[PDB]
Formats: structure tokens, sequence, C-alpha cells
RNA sequence: UUUUAUAUAUAUAUAAUAAGGAAAAGUAUUUAUAAGAA
């Protein structure tokens, strides 16, 4: 299916009608031996401008 | 019983010096290992300045005094890994397949041959000294070792019961 | 009080009335005192894990609820029952670290532990010998000090004495311990009965015949080995104590009552065995002579036939259903049991170690002697009684008259009777009698005592059966047949590795790679 | 459910174990009661019993929040033969490296596999695994299916 | 040598087996009930909210 | 029966198949009997 | 030697007394035909029988 | 411990009393495998 993901928006209306979603994967690390996470920061497509920082959301 | 059963091997022979005013005075420092291969074992020194045959003598005499019997699983290998901490040496020896060799550092090597510990694979860290890697296998094979009777015992447990379950 | 006689009875559902009745009408939870009670419950109904449950949470709850050396007592009973001494040994040494004191019923049900865990070495995990030795010097550790008496316990004092006796093989001891034991009893309560002795005798013998004694005497016969030699022979306690105890019973016999036992101090060969051991079970079976059943007669047998005869001959027409008649001829032929001999001295756990005296000795014509005159097989009466119900409703009519009559002298086949046949032919390799066994187990599976049982029972016995006859096979040699016995029933029982051990062994012997493969992979599938 | 309180309870039993102390409190936590339940079940303690900070409890006391600050599980050690039963204890999965097997991993970890750098299961070893809020040993971990994290070793 | 292990000791790749049909067939009824199955939409969902 | 393993009986019922065949033949030779009889009596006869 | 090196099975195959485990070291020479040939008694060695 | 008895002001101090005793025979595959020397 087409990939959805949770995330937390960290930076609402600095842009028009596009925020940024803080994503969190789990991901094993070998080396150390650690189910550790990953970050990275999505830019995302809000119309409507729904959407407020620290709002937790499905992208 | 002692001379045709028990094996002797030495394991240390060398040449220590204490320097006195006068000059350099050397002594034989030996250390032998006597096991008659059956589960008893046990560890000798000797310190002789006019001749290393008095040193080996003595170290002789010494490890039949401490011969000890020595905990052993089917009389092939130990009851379970031991990792063992004895003035530097870190020896850490695990239980064999039957069949298995002797995949251990030498000194081990010939502690196991004389003390009937067919089946070990082990790693020494840290120091490597044979001396140290000698006396801390020896205490590693008796201290650190409990049989499963007397775990279970210990535990109040049947031997059915604590032995473990095959899965493949 | 009430969960006290709720034991005595084992009634769950009043257990269950009374505990929820306190504990909703009343706020009253059970103490220490009741909850070790309802550990005894739980050790009457053999339900071991409920009772360490209980015991854990007495643990648990607090200091009052504590466990004292009563419930420790019981515990290590239940431990007897599970033939698990680790755990009374545990047990013990919990009782000295938590300071609570021993009494003399802790040092006896510790010997009993030890005695019974040393039967067989599966149970013993080999060291049979050890823990008989431990439960000697568990003894001596009673007798050295004077502890808590309670009036029951020296009985259980003799028991124990003779399990640990029973279990090493030692017929002389254990011969002295019965004697003794019987001797005191009977001279006890002659010297204690209000009514004359005569006119008693036979109540008197009634109480004196434990039914206990005897079947360890019988166990102590049974494990019969020339070679083998007494725990209690090496040590100096030991042998002072056997000492003591031979001499009192050869100074007993030395110097009113009788016993059958002969003339000798030890027995010394296997004849002599077979001897006494008739002879004992005589003894009891005729409640000590007061009653004269197994002494036979052919006027006897002609006046009980005719009497039978007429008894039965009367009932058959009154009877409304022929399942009816058979209730009637039920009724009979039990009361008439009872009255003939002594009923708890004759049952299914004295007759299975009297017939596996012969079998452990290695003869058959005994075993066999012994098993036709003390035995019947149900679905045989069941089709005498229906002969008998044609005869009369419409020699061997004599025949069937004498065979309900000397009923009297017999037990049913049960499962684990057919099983120690099935052992016995095991042991001497007759294919017929494991034939006519067999036949016979198939047949029984017919009769309603087989059907009466839970289906899960059932399975289990037929599994039992089965192992047997796979041993049978394996130790014959014939391979084929084994291996066919167990393909057959693959889906129906669970084969272990356990069961086929044996097979394995001996197919690797010579090295049947097809046979073993398809043996192993039977088993293994899991 | 703190890993960090598990850690620092098989700390203290190491402790009074190597000082041949009799009995002994942990806290009184659903994870360390299961944790003491299945040691105990084992055979490598001798008795659980409730208590306060001070000892054990004398009579039944309900478990409320106004007490509950205090309570505690009063543990009693086992020694024979002049050695402790319980001689060692540790956590395989640390707060920082957890460790969530599953059912195949434990299997092979029972039978001599090191998978994530965990040394097998050795003979007279018990190691515990926590499934879906409930302890139990790895044995019927593996019995039941159950996938599941593994947190410790008493041996 | 070592990743062979992973695929039962086989070294070497057949091209990867075609599928006759593409797309599942009508009378294959339980692909068509979980495709016409409600659509969740929640921590775990797959399509845009009511109002979204 | 006789304290044999089934692969040893497998080969002797090969092994007296090719002698059956070599005796019908006569293709023995008086060499090959005296070499036959000679190794038979170096090793220790097995009992049934 | 170095033959020798690839053909040597470093795992073994078994089957109180003792087992000698280790003395299987060169069991797997004996499948060789020259091999089966010396052991038969049908060559006077093992280079005879090659 | 518990239950009651006296006395004193539902409670307190004292005295007595305690229900937990059961017996039975027979019922392998163990797995992966890490050595140091000068």
């Amino acid at each position: 299916a087409r990939q959805n993901f949770l995330g937390l928006v960290v930076s609402q209306g600095k842009m028009q009608k596009t925020v940024k979603v803080r994503v969190e994967t789990k991901v094993f690390n070998k080396k150390i031996n650690k189910e550790l996470f990953h970050r990275r920061d999505y830019l995302v497509h809000d119309e409507g401008e729904i959407s407020r920082e620290g709002d937790l959301v499905r992208i | 019983y002692i001379t045709r059963k028990l094996t002797m091997k030495p394991l240390v022979m060398k040449r220590v010096s204490n320097q006195t005013g006068k000059g350099k005075i050397a002594s034989f420092y030996a250390l032998v290992v006597v096991g008659d291969k059956n589960g008893m074992v046990g560890l000798g020194e000797g310190k002789s300045r006019e001749e290393m045959s008095k040193a080996i003598f003595k170290a002789h005499w010494d490890a039949v005094r401490n011969l000890k019997e020595i905990p052993r699983y089917e009389n092939r290998t130990i009851y379970g890994d031991i990792d063992f901490r004895y003035h530097g040496v870190k020896l850490h020896l695990r239980s064999a397949k039957p069949g298995f060799g002797l995949r251990v550092n030498h000194v081990i090597f010939e502690i196991c041959e004389c003390a009937g510990i067919k089946d070990l694979s082990g790693k020494v860290y840290k120091s490597r000294n044979d001396m140290n890697i000698a006396k801390g296998t020896i205490e590693a094979f008796t201290k650190a070792q409990k049989t499963l009777d007397e775990v279970a015992l210990g535990r109040g447990k049947k031997l059915v019961d604590v032995r473990k379950v095959y899965y493949s | 009080n009430c969960l006290k006689y709720s034991t005595k009875c084992s009634s769950f559902h009043d257990m269950d009335y009374f505990i929820t009745k306190f504990r909703d009408d009343y706020g009253i939870t059970p103490n220490k005192q009741n909850l070790t009670t309802v550990i005894q419950f739980y050790s009457r109904k053999e339900m071991t894990k409920q009772a360490w449950n209980t015991f854990d949470t007495m643990k648990f709850l607090s200091t009052k609820h504590f466990p004292d050396i009563c419930t420790y007592n019981t515990m290590l009973r239940i431990c007897e029952k599970e033939r698990n001494f680790p755990k009374a040994l545990d047990l013990f040494q919990e009782i000295q670290d938590h300071n609570i004191k021993p009494t003399t019923n802790t040092y006896i049900m510790m010997a009993r532990v030890l005695a019974s865990s040393s039967s067989n070495a599966v149970v013993s995990e080999g060291k049979s010998d050890s823990l008989r030795l431990l439960g000697w010097k568990y003894l001596h550790e009673l007798e050295d000090k004077n502890l808590y008496r309670h009036k029951k316990d020296d009985l259980n004092l003799f028991l124990a004495m003779m399990a640990l006796a029973a279990f090493d093989g030692d017929i002389e001891l254990s011969r002295a311990l019965y004697y003794l034991f019987i001797a005191k009893k009977y001279k006890t309560l002659c010297a204690n009965w209000k009514g004359n002795i005569l006119v008693d005798q036979d109540t008197i013998w009634k109480s004196t015949l434990m039914p206990e004694m005897l079947n360890y005497l019988m166990l102590a016969y049974a494990r019969f080995d020339p070679r083998n030699l007494p725990v209690l022979s090496g040590y100096e306690k030991g042998i002072e104590l056997r000492r003591k105890f031979l001499r009192e019973f050869d100074s007993s016999m030395r110097l009113k009552f009788k016993l059958p036992f002969l003339p000798i101090s030890d027995l010394n060969s296997e004849a002599q065995v077979l001897a006494e051991s008739n002879a004992i079970w005589s003894f009891n079976m005729e409640n000590g002579g007061t009653r004269n059943t197994l002494t036979s007669s052919n006027e006897a047998a002609l006046e009980d036939i005719k009497k039978y005869r007429q008894l039965l001959d009367s009932f058959a027409q009154e009877a409304e259903d022929f399942n009816e008649f058979k209730f009637k001829v039920m009724y009979e032929v039990t009361k008439m049991q009872r009255e003939s001999i002594n009923v708890n001295v004759f049952n299914k756990i004295s007759l299975h170690t009297y017939l596996s005296i012969p079998i452990n000795l290695k003869q058959q014509k005994e075993f066999l002697r012994r098993l036709t005159f003390f035995t019947f097989q149900q679905h045989e009466f069941e089709a005498v009684i229906k002969r008998l119900y044609e005869g009369y409703r419409n020699n061997l009519i004599m025949h069937d008259i004498w065979y309900i009559t000397c009923l009297r002298h017999k037990i049913m086949m049960d499962t684990t009777l057919y099983e120690l046949v099935m052992k016995a032919a095991i042991e001497f390799q007759n294919e017929d009698l494991a034939k006519k066994v067999w036949n016979d187990r198939g047949k029984f599976r017919t009769t309603v005592p087989f059907l009466k049982m839970d289906q899960r029972i059932r399975i289990a016995k037929d599994q039992k059966f089965a192992h047997l006859m796979v041993e049978f096979f394996t130790k014959q040699g014939k391979y084929s047949d084994a291996i066919a016995i167990i393909l057959s029933s693959k889906n129906r029982f669970n084969w272990t590795y356990s069961m086929v051990r044996n097979l394995h062994k001996a197919l690797e012997e010579i090295e049947d790679r097809n046979s073993v493969e398809i043996l192993l992979d039977v088993v293994n599938k899991k | 459910m703190s890993l960090v309180k598990l850690a620092n309870t098989c700390a203290h039993l190491q402790n009074c174990s190597k000082v041949r102390v009799a009995l002994t409190s942990i806290p009184y936590t659903k994870l360390q009661l299961q944790f003491a339940y299945n040691l105990y079940q084992q055979g490598f303690l001798s008795s659980l019993q409730k208590g306060s900070t001070m000892g054990p409890d004398k009579d039944f006391v309900e478990v409320t929040p106004d007490n509950i600050s205090t309570r505690r599980l009063w543990v009693g050690l086992k020694y024979r033969d002049n050695k402790p039963v319980l001689s060692s204890c540790k956590l395989i999965s640390k707060p920082n490296s957890r460790i969530h097997l599953p059912m195949e991993d434990m299997k092979k970890l029972c039978s001599g596999v090191t998978i994530r750098n965990i040394k097998p299961l050795q003979p007279g070893e018990l190691i515990l695994v926590r499934a879906h809020n409930n302890i139990m040993d790895i044995n019927e971990a593996i019995s039941k299916k159950l996938d599941g994290e593994v947190l410790c070793r008493v041996k | 040598g070592k990743g062979a292990a992973k695929y039962g000791f086989k070294s070497g790749v057949f091209p990867t087996t075609r599928s006759i049909l593409k797309s599942p067939t009508t009378k294959q009824t339980d692909i068509i009930n979980k495709v016409k199955s409600p659509k969740p939409k929640g921590v775990l969902g797959i399509g845009y909210a009511k109002g979204v | 029966k006789y304290g044999l393993k089934i692969p040893r009986v497998e080969a002797i019922v090969k092994l007296v198949s090719v002698e059956n065949s070599w005796n019908r033949r006569n293709r023995v030779s008086s060499d090959l009997k005296t070499m036959d009889e000679t190794l038979y009596r170096m090793f220790p006869v097995f009992d049934s | 030697e170095k033959r020798w090196q690839t053909v040597f099975k470093p795992k073994l195959d078994s089957v109180i007394k003792e087992t000698p485990f280790l003395l299987q070291t060169f069991a797997v020479l004996e499948k060789r035909l020259d091999f089966a040939l010396f052991r038969a008694m049908f060559a006077s060695s093992v280079r005879q029988a090659r």
C-alpha cells in the first residue's frame, strides 16, 4: 500500500501549505548490537493548513 | 599406585636469579603437574640452587601432595563454561561435544591431558603467563565448577528436571 | 473441625461450601492450622501441585501463617507419596535453617521418604543403597534425642524400619519385624480385650493383621537376591541394630499363638522363600486360622455346590431381567468374598506383591499356580453366569456351580494384573503365556469394568500394554512385529524414546538402518 | 518494570549471597514478585514473605496505595554445603541494549548458539523471558510459542 | 559461499518465476474481501481521514 | 539368528553367489584354493 | 600433503570402555579404492594396489 | 494465637482455655565451537 508513517510536526507556518514532520524508525545496529531509533525530517504537504507544531500526525 | 598410575609432565622450567652483593646467584624453578588421567590432578613447584633435577624432584613431591579430585562431566569435559580471573589471566573455557579435541592453550593442554579432560575449547585473555595460566586453570577447574548432581540437590530438584531440554 | 471431617470423608464439595461460607458470611479466612488441613486434603486427593501452592502461600502471607513443623511433616509425607527425596532433604535443611524444631515424626517421615525413593534405580537416580542408608541414619538421629513423641509415631517407626528392610531385600529383618509386630499387637489386644478370648478370636485376629506389614514382608520376599548384602550390615550401629532385632526374634520364637515362620534365622534358598510366602499368605487369608476357608475337602466341595445350586437356581427366576439377575449374583459373590476371608489383607496390592515374588525369583510353576488359584477373569465369569442363566431359566453345570463357589478365593483381573502377567511372560519367555494374556486382555476390554474407566486412563493402560508387547517382541528377537505394533498405533499412542530405547539399541546392534530410521521418525516427528 | 530496578535487585541478591545473609528484601513490584516467584519455584530462593521496610509482616495486610511506598518482598536465601545456591545473577538485556528475541532464536540459544552476542544457555542455568508482561522460564516461553524479551541469567 | 547458506547452499540464481495471472481472479473471494473491507484509519491507517 | 550385522549378511549372500558361479564354471584354480585354505587358517573362526 | 589437507575431514563420525574417537582421523582414506585393496589383503602395499 | 471470666473506665489490666496424625505394591538425537610463540 501507499507508504504511511507516524510523525511529530516540528515546523509549521514558515512555509505555504508545507510542514516538517519528524519520523522515527527502528533499526538494528549490528556494530553496537542495539535496536536503536533513527530520525528523519520529512517535508510534507499541508492543505487546509490544519497542522500545528507538536501535533502527532500520519503522513 | 602413585608411580605407576600418575603421570608427571613439566610445565615450567626456568632460571631465576637473586643477585647478591658478591655476584649473580642463579636458581632453578620448576612447575609440574601430576594427574592420573582419571579425575585427579595436582600442581607442584620446586626451587633448587645447585641443579634443576632437585627442583623438579621437590616439584613432583609437591604436586603429589596437592593431588585433588577434579569435577568432570561424563569423564571427558567440564560441566559448563568456566570464566575465571586469576591474578591477571582471564580463562574462558567451554565444554565440547564428544570427539572434540583439546583446542586450548598449550599449558591448559598438558593440564587437561594429565587430569583426563578429553574435551575443551578455551581462550586466554589479558596476561598469558604459563605460571598464572596453570594455577588459574586448576583453580577454575575445582572452585569454579559445580556438578549437575550437586546443583540439583542444592536446588532440591531431580536430575531429570534440571537437565536441559533438547531443541532443534 | 469442619475441614477435618471433610478431609476424613474426602468431600471436595464440603471443602468448597465451608471455605466459601466462612469467607462470604463471617469474614473468616483460613489460618496456618486450617491451611495445613487444606494441604492434608490436597494430599488425600493426590493433588500434589495444589498442596505445594498452598504451602508457598502459607510462607508468603504472613509469619503467623508461616509453616511450622506439623505442616513440614505433611509436606514430607507428600514428598514420600511422590517419591521425591531431593525435595525432602531440602525441606529438612529448611527446618534447620528457619530454626524450626524437628520432632519424632519429622525423622520418621524422612526415613520413609528415603525408603520409598530407594525402590528402583530410576526413581532413586542410581543411589538406592545410599538412600536406604540415609534413611537409617535419620532413624539413628531420632534414636539420639527424645524430641516430641506421638501415640501413632511408634507404629510408623516400625513401618519405617520395615520399609528400609523391605526395599533392601533383607528377608531376615523383615521376618523379625513382622513377628515382633504381630506378637506385640496380639498380646496387647488379648491383654486388653473385654470379652473372652476364645469367642472373639476372629475379631482379635482381624485387628492383629495389618495388611501393610504383610505387603512389606512380601516385598521383602520378592526382592530376594542371594548375592545381595544388606545396607544395615556394614555399619556398627546398623549391625548392632540388626543383631538386637534378630536376637529378639530368635528368643521370641524359642519361647498361646503361633505363626508359621520356618524354624530358621534366615532363608538361603528360593524354595524356602516360596514355602514361607505361601505360609504367611495362607495364614493371613485364614484370619490367622480363625476362618478355615483355604483348607478344603471333597465333602465340603459337594455340599457347597449343592447349596449354591439351590441358592442360584432359586434366585434365577425371581429376578426381573438378566441385568437384575447379574446384580443379584454380583451382590452375593461380593458379600460372600468378605465373609469368606478378610477384605483388607486380600486385595489387588497384596496379591500383586505375592504374585511378583515368583517372577523375581524365576519360578514359572509357582506363579501360574498362584495366578490360577487366586485369580479369575471377568469375561469368563460373565460367560459362566450366562450359561447358568440359560440353564436354569429354560458336569459342566457342576463345574459352573463350583466356579461361582470358588469365586470366594479370587479377585478380578484388572489391567495392572494383566500387565504383571505380561511381565511374567517377558521374564520367562513363554510365547503361549503371552498369547493367552493378550487374548484375555482383548476380551477384558469388552467387559464393563474396563469401559467404566475414563478414556484417558483406558488409553494410558492400552499404551502400557502395547509397550509391554513391544518389549516382549524385542527380547524374543522378533523386531519386525515390534516395529509393526509401533507403526500401527502411532497416532493413538504417544511413543517416546524412553519406551523404544531397547528396540533402538537392539536394532543398532545388527545395524538395521532402515528400521532404525523408520522407528526414530515415528518417535521424533513431534 | 524498570530494568534498572531489576538490575539493582540482581546485584543485591549477589551481594547478599556473598556475605551469607539468610533473609533480605527487594522492592514489592510485580516484576520483582514474578522474578522472585520464578527463582523460588526453581529452588534458588528458600521462601518469599510479604513485609514492610522494617521486616516481614506479622499478620496479613492488604495492599493499598496508602502503604505501597513502604511495602517490601522478603526473600530467604539458600546456602547448601557451605556454598550459595544462588551463586550469581546477571541481566542479559541491559537498559541500553534491550534484547527481544523471537521463538526461533530462543531455541537457538537453548541449543548452544550465540545470538546477538548472548552466551547460550548452560546446563545448571536459568534464563527468564518476559512475554506480554508475564515473566517465565525460557523453556516454558518456547513451550508456549511466545515471543518475548530475554531479561536475565541466574546460575 | 557464505551467503549461499541462506538459500539452501545453492550457488547461482534462476530468473524469478513469472505469474500466469498477474492479478487475483474473481473466484478468489478472500482477496476481494480484503480489498473491499473497511479501510482502517488511525495509528495504523492507510487512507486520508474523513475531514482531511 | 547368527549375531551378525545386516550389511555383512548381504555381502555374504553376494559373495556366495559369485562363489557359486565360479564353482559352476570351475574358474577357481588349485593355487586359489590353496590361498583360500591358508588365509582361512590364519584368522580366528567366528562362532554362531 | 596439500592434497591430504583438502581430503582431510575435520568432522568425524562415531556410532564401560571408552570410544577412541580420534583414531578416526584417517578413516576418510579407508574408502579409497587402493586402501580397500590393501585392507582386503589383495595387495602387499598401497602402492602395489595402486 | 483465639475464646471467655473478674475488675475498672465500646475499651483497658489481669486468669483460664489449643481444633491442624496421613500410613500400600506396581505403574540417544544434547546441537555452535574461538589454542598461541619470540
